[PDB]
């Protein structure tokens, strides 16, 4: 997980 | 203003102990990037940026400052690229993906710097 996107490389993603 | 009180060299004496630290942070890419680059509270999507850091800093202005002669003082680059890693510490609530990378800017800088704090301080 993680990638680009949102924040800097932050990008949690769960839901 | 002009120096300090230590040595004080020119802008490019500094940068030849500098930037070649900012430069082993510059090969942890994956962790310099976020930085080489202004910490764009937009890209990133954080209003709280300068509500925390109060220095954003990042290894654009950095980078530059150095490289440009924006300089006098090595200790005030060394200030700068540390609260660099600092607003990635200290925003990043510690437990983020950029605490990797700022973890490692500030280790491999705090072990480039040595060299340099040594040679120009």
């Amino acid at each position: 997980g993680g990638a680009k996107r949102h924040r800097k490389v932050l990008r949690d993603n769960i839901q | 203003g002009s120096h300090m009180r230590k040595k004080i060299f020119k802008p490019e004496e500094l940068r030849q102990a500098l930037m070649p630290t900012l430069e082993a942070l510059y090969r942890q890419d994956p962790e310099s990037l976020p930085f080489r680059q202004p910490v764009d509270p937009q890209l990133l999507g954080i209003p709280d940026y300068f509500d925390i850091v109060k220095n954003p800093m990042d290894l654009s202005t950095i980078k530059r400052k150095l490289d440009t002669g924006q300089y006098q003082e090595p200790w005030q680059y060394v200030d700068d690229v540390w609260l660099m890693f600092n607003n990635a510490w200290l925003y990043n609530r510690k437990t983020s993906r950029v605490y990797k990378f700022c973890s490692k800017l500030a280790e491999v800088f705090e072990q480039e710097i040595d060299p340099v704090m040594q040679s120009l301080g």
